[PDB]
């Protein structure tokens, strides 16, 4: 019995900002190039009873919710925007789910694609047999740690992404992956701040040297070990920071525009970090029929590349029978202006010490 | 910040209060009795119908509908931590089991939905943070539709 | 067990209003010494005090017996505190009750105060007396509740479309009571229409909010004598305990009280029920007796309790107000003083300010006189009728 | 008036001892239900509960009565709170004579709690039980106000190169009260060595402070025999309040109470002079009279207590414990459970400390017998003895 | 010959943001409240190139454009928004003025009343026989000062006023004045911290402790020196926070509303702190007549009030002659939204440290 | 800092508090009763004596002597805003108008002056900052020699 995806889950922030409310404010970027070019209309608003302990509960609640009186075995949070720096966020979830306290548990940490290293981390313990199941999440509030006036302000978006790793009733199994890393500051975050930070001016240059050389290292590196092309996957899941990203990817790889599509998501969200590429997988487990093949390929900033193969079970048939697709989900939205986004988001320089709410 | 001069403070809370209390705020578990099987939250350590202390955690039922809704507009009434979300519609949520729970009612996407007898759902979410710096989580509602 | 009379009461005069100049121990000391006066007593003379507030938050002062033992100049004499929302003197003036009625001290001083300027912002301070961890760590107020309680009685008593017409005509009764009343917040204002109020906040029905120390002074029936000609005794008195979640109002096992109605609630206060229904028969009296009475006024809270104290049927009193039940010339005459609305609300102050009012009727003293009262009832509650007391007095 | 017995007493064990597992519901709850089922009582037939705590800044819960009235399922029957420093119980041990006494109610719960851990750091939190103004936001604590009375004591009553024999000798005797009591904190630990104890920490003298609730259960004599062949009876009690500032108690005009001594200060206690003297005739005793007693132990303050109380003559209290006066054999046995040094301290809860070991005492069941013991008294204070408790109780 | 006025400038922030853009946000106190009982319905607004320098410098060269090549001998800056806390910005205006080093020079802090204060200075400087005259500027970027959704917000302005003393051509003779100060906290702002913070909650409770008890003590006292009475006084100026100040004290001290209203200009202004008595003057001599009696009693937080009785001259008609009025100056306006405002006040939480301008 | 929610907070100091004590703090004010003459200290509103109403400010004598004295050491009773002075020196001092005041002796430059009946003089000094951001002022004192 071969070992995978069982169920998903996610979590999405309702309130959206429409772009040119950013840029009517800052004039720091044109508005056709982030509406038409990069593809994003609209991104995310973190309210001020959200983070990403509320999404990360969320979406693993949805997943559990698809296997009645499951008990945890293991529990890894994949993020970058982690509410705690010392101390695992995981443990708080954990405690939350209500599903067993006997758990391997850790919050782990590589930029975008934290969450699928954490995947990584669960199929490890399954697959070794030092667990039966486990619980990966990959979630980022990138909106809350993304600063006032910087380019990226108006997509930069949040949300989670959760799957279950076991091998009972298992809707994709996890046929291989292949890793690479190395040291590319392209972005940092150090110790301390509270903004992440680009390294370099933002364009191809510096995605030529980050993005793509890890993203393509991996790819190859993965389809060099399977004796793989292109040609032989029905989708293409790439890092969804921008609606632009998976096609520029695919067309930089090999690929072509009809492996992507249905990856993607991301026009009214924006960058949700570690939990891009787990959204674009969930978006095309939605509506993947038996039998396809999956290349997933994701990317942190930092540097490095984590890429996944995967194969569509009989049990997608039954798993799709009652769900509500992440497109559905996407549908729920509440229209915020620039001003109430930035209050919701903690971005005011207020008073170091509050005497009320308003003094 | 500049002046690391310590501010006066009465209290600071431990960390035991909310450590005791995860089951109620994140898992909405109140009580049941082991002997006549009544329900009540919060959780508690004697039955109030029969004064048995044969009592077991119990969860209590996470979908509901609205009993009573009544909007906090009031500036003056605004608590430190719930200033920035203006209205906050309170609510008393009556639970399928029966029980009823004082919270409020978020991201409510159509208002038209918004009325009494509206089905609800709990969410976890972050409130005002504690005196000791710990981030505060605990239930609220929202519509189920 | 032996009777026990009040001799004199009095209160900061308007209680709707604060006093930022004053210290909380000078502002006790007008009211005791304004009261001892009225009795023709020495503070000396006092064997003992109860004393209310809402807790040691506000001015950051625990532990306050002694402090106000010696604020008043009466050491050794003890000063037994309560603790106890907006009913804190309500008890203090239960537990004087029994101090005399023991006969373990023969003069008591009972009262209550409250300084909420102490505090920057008091309004965020009181939800710290609810279940805490379950409603104010949440940013779940008692005003919430008060709030939620109006609507309930509203959408299910049949009062759609005339919601604002009956808390408009409780605040504007309550403003005619106010305006002759010397004591009073509200005193000398012009009355505003029906009309201007309906438009205003709350209709008309949100209270005014001060600061104030009260008090009234116990003694044994045999020495009343001494002090005042018109003694007005203590007939019975009950006070009762459920939980402070508002939820446990719905669906409350814990209260063992037989014979309540089948349907509870927030617009059905059982603790109240129960409360009124003890004290009664405490009191030997039934609601058919009482001339005149005292309530909590907030939006519709006044109506939940005009009908857990038996003045009304359920889901009647509305259309009570509305005919004109509470007016003077009505069938039942209700916070002749004004009210919180009208003359103020200061939380442990409140019990004395309905005494007071009661105490003024059952000698025809009040400004506003319910001929030939023999009964008067005070009905006061605390958080959300979590602490409730019903107080009865007479004059024979 | 009718008298009040005690029919049972209990508290959590090991009080100098914490919690933290428990909330204060759930401790309080352990407490009262141990008591119940020592009186063979039900719940539902209490009928009124008084109770004690610091204050609402520990676990930011006030209001507390209908709270507590919810936790041990007895709704409706209110619980009147007490708020009194280290004298809560005590406070509200005498609230519950009153209740019961006056006949309003005929059985009664009277104790306390502090749940201590609540709070990240209790300790610079009970300042603010005083003066505040003037002592507190200064930085001035209680343990302040004790290390100078012992001082003062030692200084002025000719204690120089003894001080360190005296609060060991003490220290000592407690230990040894406490090593064979169950509840106590330091059941079953070797009695250290004089030399040991006087190169530690207070010479030996500080005490062990922790987490308790307790409670004692109070019932209408002709009642009594329902729920106990021994029944322990009420003398007399008295509740004394002076200025919490501890200038004060060199010069304090406010106090009124005649025939005190000439010099009174730190080391000898005017309130408490005055609380035993009033006790004492409302009891009908001497102390001449007293079997056995509980004081509030720290440092040097049980020699100031013994003195006040009326046990030996100023300042021989030192040389009364060197000469072995207060052990079992001695001329006046103290603090026979182990004291707040042995047995441990919780604020709220000390009241019911003291009065649980006096009543085991009067029922010959304590584990430390003063044979054919009658009289028992507490005494007990709250700040520097700005809060000052003497109760008394007999067996007939 | 008698010593006093003889020239004076403004310079006030040209952008304006109406109180509904604030309360749409906040939604922290009542529209109608601020614009019809309070009396604002928009605020001064501070550019990103703008400060008390920049505002105080521009109202002192509009007065000493007055008198051609004056020297000048004696400048103070009064001022509660003080660009330095160690050093004298007074210098820097001196520096600006290009008129003398030679002079009399510090910064001069009672909050609102700095500015009366620093007139009170010079007046004793030309007295005295010290100086021939004085330069006294009153400025304040309250604005700037003022918290994100603090209850003021929508009313905090800025601006400046220049007043030349000397005994040469004086158009408003300085008769006499009465000071008057306390420890009262009613409003702070501590080393370090950039908000003014309040000591309470607002309303006429807090009024009652501080402006009303300070102005009183110092108009009363002055009164008293002088052996007059409110009717005795053509015009009256007191603290201008709000349009309803200066009625409301009137209304408090026995003054009626014909002698307040033409010092009233802050209704599309809001509060500019030590400016705002200043600028209230200027707006009375700007349409005085000659023989007419000026009672100014400002207010500054802290607390403390200064009373100065002032007579116009004949030579006000010459000075009016050619004169633009601060009711013309106050016409000048550029509206802009919330965000905009936020931007220019630099209110945002943006990076400590800046890479560019929008990274 | 970086993020500025609002953490909870019971209790905030009006200025109020410390407004009317002035006096009493920064000047050593009781009261003095205007019909018998007692002495007090802090201030009141009721001779305590007589309980007459007519009662003053009065100044109390600024020199006295310790009465008794007690170091402060222990780190478990360290006070926020008074952690970083170790020992402090806790005293009741002994007014020349037989007045006494609890407080503490800093700024003693010889030990062996520091006794029982050493003549002191009173003060001003900064104690732990308000809940509202003021700095507090108050007494202390120091050996006069
Ligand atoms: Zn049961
Ligand atoms: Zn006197």
């Amino acid at each position: 019995k071969k070992i995978g995806i069982v169920s998903y889950g996610a979590g999405i922030p309702v309130c959206r900002l429409k772009v040119q409310e950013v840029i009517n404010v800052w004039k720091n970027t044109d508005l056709k190039l982030v509406e038409e070019n990069l593809g994003v209309t609209e991104r995310a608003v973190l309210q001020p009873d959200e983070d990403v302990i509320t999404l990360g509960v969320l979406a693993a609640q949805r997943a559990l919710d698809k296997v009645p009186g499951h008990q945890i075995e293991a529990l890894y949070l994949g993020t970058c925007t982690n509410p705690y720096d010392s101390r695992a966020s995981a443990s708080i979830i954990l405690e939350m789910l209500g599903s067993g306290y006997d758990a391997y548990c850790a919050d782990v940490q590589f930029a975008g694609k934290s969450g699928t290293s954490a995947l990584q981390i669960c199929q490890a313990l399954v697959a070794s047999g030092m667990t039966g199941s486990a619980l990966a999440i990959g979630a980022d509030t990138i909106n809350r740690n993304t600063a006032p006036g910087d380019l990226t302000e108006s997509y930069a978006g949040a949300g989670a992404a959760a799957l279950l790793i076991g091998s009972q009733d298992v809707i994709a199994e996890f046929d291989a992956s292949f890793s690479c890393a190395a040291d590319v500051a392209d972005n940092i975050r150090p110790q301390g701040d509270r903004y992440i930070r680009s390294g370099m001016g933002l364009g191809s240059d510096k995605n030529s040297i980050g993005l793509e050389d890890q993203t393509r290292r991996a790819a190859e590196g993965l389809m060099a070990k399977l004796h793989t092309s292109p040609a032989d996957y029905d989708y293409v899941v790439f890092q969804q920071n921008l609606v632009s990203t998976p096609y520029s990817l695919a067309k930089h790889l090999g690929f072509n525009p009809k492996q992507v599509e249905p990856g993607i998501y991301a026009g009214n969200v924006g960058d949700a970090g570690s939990a891009s590429p787990l959204l674009g997988l969930i978006n095309v487990l939605d509506q993947a029929r038996p039998g396809q093949k999956i290349l997933l390929v994701s990317y942190g900033f930092g540097a490095g590349s984590d890429a996944i193969a995967l194969t569509v079970t009989d049990a997608i048939e039954q798993y799709q029978k009652h769900n509500k697709p992440l497109r559905e989900l996407l549908e729920s939205k509440i229209y915020v202006d620039y001003g109430t986004s930035i209050k919701y988001e903690f971005k005011y320089l207020r008073a170091d010490y509050a005497l009320t709410a308003y003094l | 910040s500049m002046y690391p001069e310590q501010i006066h403070r009465m209290t600071t809370a431990s960390m035991l209060r909310e450590w005791r209390e995860h089951g109620g705020k994140y898992r909405l578990e109140g009580s049941q009795c082991e002997e006549c099987n009544e329900i009540f939250f919060p959780r508690r350590t004697v039955c109030g119908a029969c004064n048995s202390l044969s009592v077991k955690p119990y969860r209590c039922a996470r979908s509901g509908k609205i009993e009573v809704m009544a909007p906090a507009e009031n500036p003056i009434l605004a608590a430190m931590g719930y200033g920035e979300t203006v209205p906050r519609i309170m609510a008393m949520v009556r639970l399928d089991d029966g029980l009823v729970i004082a919270s409020e009612i978020v991201d409510v996407c159509d208002q038209q939905q918004l009325k009494v007898g509206a089905p609800v759902r709990m969410v976890i979410r972050k409130h005002v943070r504690e005196s000791n710096l710990a981030w505060q989580y605990a239930y609220k509602f929202v519509l189920d539709i | 067990a032996r009777r026990v009379a009040i001799v004199s009461a009095a209160y900061t005069p308007k209680p709707g209003s604060s006093r930022v100049r004053q210290t909380f121990k000078e502002m006790i000391v007008e009211s005791a010494y304004k009261a001892l006066k009225d009795a023709k007593m020495h503070p000396r003379e006092i064997q003992a005090v109860a004393y209310g507030y809402h807790g040691e938050g506000i001015s950051e002062y625990g532990g306050l017996g002694p402090t106000i033992s010696d604020a008043l100049g009466i050491s050794p004499a003890p000063t037994f505190m309560s603790t106890a929302n907006c009913t804190s003197s309500s008890v203090s003036f239960q537990m004087g009750h029994q101090m005399v009625a023991s006969g373990e001290y023969d003069i008591v001083l009972c009262g209550g105060f409250e300084k909420m300027t102490d505090h920057f912002n008091y309004a965020e301070y009181i939800g710290s007396s609810t279940e805490c961890e379950y409603d104010y760590f949440l940013g779940i107020s008692h005003t919430d509740a008060f709030a939620l309680a109006t609507a309930e009685y509203f959408q299910k008593f049949g009062y759609a479309g005339r919601e604002a017409d009956v808390l408009a005509t409780f605040g504007r009764q309550m403003r005619i009571y106010a305006q002759n009343t010397p004591t009073a917040t509200r005193y000398g204002q012009p009355i505003p229409s029906l009309e201007v109020l309906k438009n205003s906040e709350a209709c008309g029905s949100m209270l005014a909010w001060g600061e104030a120390s009260g008090c009234a002074i116990l003694v044994a029936e045999h020495l009343a004598h001494k002090y005042t000609d018109k003694p007005v005794f203590v007939r019975g008195c009950a006070y009762t305990g459920v939980s402070h979640y508002f939820g446990t109002r719905f669906h409350n096992p814990t209260l063992h009280h037989p014979g309540l109605p089948k349907d509870v609630g927030m617009a059905v206060s059982a603790n109240s029920i129960a409360c009124a229904e003890i004290a009664y028969k405490k009191a030997g009296i039934t609601a058919k007796d009482i001339d005149v009475a005292q309530v909590y006024d907030l939006l519709g809270a006044g109506l939940i309790q005009m009908e857990s104290m038996g003045i009304c049927g359920k889901g009647q009193a509305g259309d009570f107000v509305l005919e004109g039940g509470i007016a003077l010339d009505g069938q039942l005459p209700l916070n002749t003083d004004g009210g919180n609305i009208g003359r103020g609300h200061a939380s442990g102050c409140d019990g004395i300010l309905h005494i007071t009012e009661l105490f003024r009727q059952l000698r025809g003293e009040s400004d506003n006189q319910v001929k030939g009262a023999r009964i008067g009832v005070s009905q006061n509650l605390g958080g959300y009728a979590a602490h409730n007391s019903v107080i009865v007095l007479s004059n024979d």
